[PDB]
């Protein structure tokens, strides 16, 4: 799980929504290019 | 690239009614059937079923106004190292050669009949 | 020849999904009884 | 699971406040074909880190975490770091995510307010937790764990737990050398002191004030290696824990072997020390030879401990370190040696798992662990795991080099665990000693031969003990007749049982009928008969088949969730079949797979019974040839209706018999002939099943309902004909009310239903073209006498 | 565009079938708990 380590990474990111569904995609080992396209699309909504 | 003329004229003859036939009424299964029949009929039967796999088709565009012979086309797949050699631009070049050859050969059958 | 191939893929996807639905329904019914 | 996108990505679209656009559904689709069991993140990670720090407004925490996250050495921190850097690149994407998140954050906030390091303690918590973890993994087993007395006797290794006010400079150097030698032996200094390790440490020195500033500076180099050696002894003890692992014990013992070299050098210097012929600069010269090596050795130990490296964690750390220990060529080779040795601690089990086909998992170091999976309950269960969970894969536990072949190794280990579950557990004759070596392709090289041998052995054992050839030459009689006498007895005997409703059927009478029909034919050459039986379902084949076809389509609760208890227990559709094959002996047919193989019997035998009823009606209709059928208004419209319905039913059967049947059956035969692995045979059978049901056309709820309506119309017409025959031959109530030459109207309704079914076939041949639909249209348009009219009604859109 | 129509039907059917199968899998996992 490492929910605490995911929050540690988020605080490391130091931004302004755990976002660990993406860490689940990392567990599935999704690709960075599709990840970037998905991030841009989810940002647009 | 419009090779064996037996199969080339087989395609032109089998698509003349299809070209005359409505674009929406294109019998897609009839296309593959005509391809297989031409392969087995003409000396293209010497061509392997691997060539039949490289044999591909694809819709051209949304343009029902153009003629049937002007709209008929056939594709040519490239696999792995063949994919890396026959580039997408190269694939388009081969497809355009096939398209010009179709505009030539359907018209050629039409003119040989004319 | 390769433009009509997507139909077979759709057919296999739909058949697999229908079989999965039938088996999943038999499993959920087993969980319900 | 396989649909974990529904849990993550679909909720990413919904919860992320992104409902417009594609949301994270298309993102789920993008990551689905991009999600690998392994990691292929080769990238200039230094470049990505530089980009992140460059865009880091507060780069202190960014760089700190860039180091801290590696402290745990977690899973694929590089992808997250790259994501955190590349997302900072697009302020529009960042601002849009801020819109997607901050508004929901405000909503949640509003909804909320309405209503020191002791080595002893750090290691004791670790030891107790690891004992509990090893007990959990044991799941009812003991442990060769370290003893409580091993934890006791504090400083069990004899761990490192003089007036020099006006000493001459030479005497000061000598006394400092004595103190430092005692420290190197883990002993107290002469004029100075050394506080113990502040948890993860060696000895926190406390230099003597009388130690010269130059003397203190020279001693400063020594103190690093001293603390390194003390912490190294502590780490060796830590790896000596059985909780650390037997492989950790092997690593610690190899370290102890080199530690002898440390004490050896201590004594080598002690030779001159007792001789009194050493010097501070001479000592520094000798220390430089291995003072760095001391810290180098403690490095990998701290890497394992800080990552709590269990399983292939320390293995991957070690292999990466060996790939990076270059420059320090000595460490580049020493770590390789440790790798090669300690591989065998797991590689023996790996060889055991790979070679022996039996993975030993006292610690479950091999990723393949023989997960509990009762193979017997696979056949009778609609959902089964034994075929896939007789050996689970611990993807988290894998070595650096092992991770490459692991997937191929996963397949090979699955085959080997299959051989073990086959009773004939065996070692693969390829027992290329699993051990660590620089050749990585070599690790998979002999692995290729081993996997090939495993697959070949599986194929041979299937052709042997499984012997699926007879299991199919006999199943041909099952659900497909393939011989008139195969199902002739079943048709001839089940007549009374089916006449008895499903509530009215007698199971004992059915059993007797089955046994007698089993002995009633000469086709008993098939020996697998005992593996097969009959059965029944508390719902019609339609009752569940159409419910699935309308999979929450139009009758989620109207008919699919409507219990068959709403209707009555009817003998015919409720009937079913039974068959089974053991776990090792082809538990292939799980109740989902077994149901798929079974229901073809139901559909085929339904059509068979309808044709039998039609043939019985026609045979009883043998007297009408002795006169003119014109005077048979209630018995001659039957002739026209039979002509109109033979094309609907009997002719409908021929398309299944030849076009549908030959393709799937021959595909199964040829694909099984080309099948070499279990997956290949599964593909051949899956073709025989899916493609056969596809040509059966039993998965389109609208078209299947139309065909069922036509078949039911035929069945009702046969029933009305039989009723009119019973009410007329006995005439020589309800049966006479079925038809009074109104069976002419029933035949007209059958013709209309046939027109609708031909329209459905035309719809299949128009919206899907196909060859089977074109054949359905071709069989309908046999002649225009009943097809030119159908063609006009087809134009009647 | 016949290939396009078949491909679009396959995509919509696969999306719907995957949604149905995912719902069944999530509901069977939850019922398994």
């Amino acid at each position: 799980a490492e929910e605490t380590e995911l929050f540690e990474l988020a605080q490391a990111a130091g931004g302004a929504e755990v976002f660990k569904i993406l860490v689940d995609l990392l567990k599935l080992n999704v690709a960075p290019l599709a990840v970037f396209q998905m991030l841009k699309s989810m940002c647009a909504g | 690239l419009l090779g064996q003329g037996d199969f080339i004229r087989h395609l032109m003859d089998l698509l003349k009614p299809e070209l005359v036939r409505p674009a929406t009424t294109l019998y897609q299964h009839n296309l593959t059937g005509i391809l297989e029949t031409a392969v087995r009929a003409t000396n293209a039967q010497f061509d392997s079923p691997e060539i039949l796999k490289r044999l591909d088709v694809r819709l051209l565009e949304v343009s029902p106004g153009d003629t049937g012979w002007d709209v008929f086309s056939l594709d040519y797949h490239v696999d792995g190292p063949i994919a890396t050699v026959f580039t997408r631009e190269c694939m388009s070049h081969y497809l355009r050669a096939f398209n010009f050859l179709w505009r030539a050969k359907r018209v050629e059958y039409i003119l040989t009949d004319i | 020849k390769d433009f009509e191939n997507q139909i077979t893929e759709l057919k296999k996807e739909n058949f697999n999904l229908k079989l999965r639905i039938y088996f999943l329904e038999e499993r959920m019914q087993q969980e319900f009884h | 699971s396989e649909f974990r996108i529904h849990h993550d990505v679909n909720e990413l679209l919904s919860l992320l406040r992104v409902h417009g656009g594609d949301g994270a559904e298309v993102y789920i689709d993008l990551l689905q074909k991009n999600r690998t069991p392994y990691v292929t993140t080769t990238v200039s990670a230094h470049s990505a880190k530089v980009k992140i720090a460059e865009f880091s407004r507060t780069p202190e925490d960014f760089l700190k975490k860039y180091d801290e996250l590696k402290s745990k050495n977690t899973r694929n921190l590089d992808p997250l770091v790259y994501l955190l850097s590349k997302l900072m690149e697009d302020r529009e994407t960042l601002q849009y995510l801020q819109q997607n998140a901050k508004e929901r954050a405000e909503l949640a906030a509003s909804a909320a307010a309405s209503s020191g390091p002791t080595w002893q303690q750090s290691l004791e918590l670790t030891r107790k937790m690891l004992r509990d973890k090893q007990s959990k993994k044991n799941s009812g087993q003991r442990l060769p764990v370290l003893p409580a007395w091993v934890y006791e006797r504090p400083a069990l290794l004899g761990d490192f737990l003089v007036p020099i006010g006006s000493l001459p400079l030479a005497s000061q150097e000598a006394a400092v050398v004595e103190d430092l030698l005692y420290v190197l032996v883990g002993v107290d200094g002469r004029y100075i002191s050394a506080q113990p390790l502040t948890g993860r440490q060696g000895r926190t020195f406390l230099v003597d004030p009388n130690l010269d500033l130059s003397i203190r500076e020279l001693v400063s180099r020594i103190l690093p290696v001293a603390a390194s050696y003390s912490t190294v002894t502590r780490f060796i003890e830590e790896k000596s824990s059985f909780e650390y692992g037997q492989v950790n014990h092997a690593l610690a013992a190899a370290m102890r072997t080199l530690v002898k070299e440390y004490l050896v050098l201590v004594t080598q210097l002690e030779q001159l020390q007792r001789q009194g012929l050493l010097s501070l600069q001479k000592l520094w010269f000798y220390i430089q030879p291995a003072m760095r090596s001391l810290d180098i050795l403690a490095s990998l130990a701290t890497s394992v401990d800080k990552g709590e490296c269990i399983g292939g964690a320390t293995l991957s750390l070690l292999h990466d370190r060996s790939f990076s220990y270059t420059g320090d060529s000595q460490a580049q080779e020493l770590c390789l040696h440790l790798t090669k040795a300690a591989s065998t601690p797991y590689f023996e089990i790996l060889e055991k798992w790979i070679y022996r086909g039996i993975i030993d998992d006292p610690y479950s170091e091999f990723m393949v662990e023989e997960h509990e999976l009762r193979k017997e309950k696979i056949q009778e269960d609609y959902n089964d795991k034994y075929w896939d969970q007789r050996y689970t894969v611990v993807q988290r536990q894998i070595p650096s080099f092992l991770q490459k072949m692991a997937g191929k190794v996963l397949s090979t280990g699955k085959y080997l665990n299959v051989v073990r579950e086959c009773g004939h557990d065996v070692t693969c004759p390829v027992a290329k000693e699993v051990v660590y070596t620089l050749k990585e392709r070599a690790y998979v090289e002999q692995i290729e031969k081993a996997f090939s041998y495993a697959s070949k052995v599986l194929l041979d054992f299937l052709m042997g003990e499984k012997e699926l050839l007879a299991h199919l030459r006999s199943i041909k009689r099952y659900f497909l007749m393939d011989q008139g006498d195969f199902f002739v007895h079943f048709m001839d005997l089940t007549e009374e049982e089916l006449k008895k409703p499903v509530d009215d059927i007698t199971p004992t009478r059915l059993e007797a009928l089955l046994e007698l029909a089993l002995r009633m034919s000469t086709a008993n050459t098939d020996p697998f008969k005992d593996d097969l039986k009959i059965d029944l379902m508390p719902h019609d084949l339609i009752t569940q088949l159409l419910r699935v076809l309308a999979i929450e389509t139009q009758q989620e609760k109207a008919m699919v969730h409507a219990d068959p208890t709403e209707l009555t227990l009817s003998g015919l559709e409720a009937f079913s079949f039974d068959y089974v094959v053991t776990w090792p002996l082809s538990l292939i047919i799980n109740r989902k797979a077994l149901t798929r193989y079974q229901m073809l019997f139901r559909h085929m035998f339904y059509c068979k019974h309808v044709e039998r009823q039609l043939c019985s009606v026609w045979i009883s209709n043998k007297a009408a040839k002795r006169f003119s059928l014109h005077s048979a208004k209630w018995f001659a419209g039957a002739f026209t209706l039979r002509q109109r319905m033979l094309n609907f039913v009997q002719n409908i059967q021929s398309y299944m018999m030849f076009e549908v049947m030959e393709p799937t059956w021959h595909v199964l035969e040829q694909n099984l002939r080309s099948a070499s692995n279990i997956d290949d045979v599964l593909g051949h059978h899956a073709s025989f099943l899916d493609n056969c049901l596809k040509d059966c056309m039993l998965t389109n709820p609208e078209l299947l309902r139309v065909f069922s309506k036509l078949m039911s119309v035929c069945v009702m017409f046969t029933n009305c004909l039989q009723r009119f025959t019973q009410s007329m031959k006995l005439d020589s109530p309800q049966l006479a009310s079925s038809f009074e030459a109104t069976i002419t109207k029933f035949d007209k309704n059958f013709s209309a239903h046939l027109l609708d079914l031909l329209a459905r076939l035309s719809i299949y041949s128009t919206s899907d073209c196909e060859h089977g639909m074109a054949s359905v249209i071709s069989r309908l348009d046999f002649n225009g006498f009943y097809t030119e009219r159908l063609e006009r009604l087809s134009a009647e859109r």
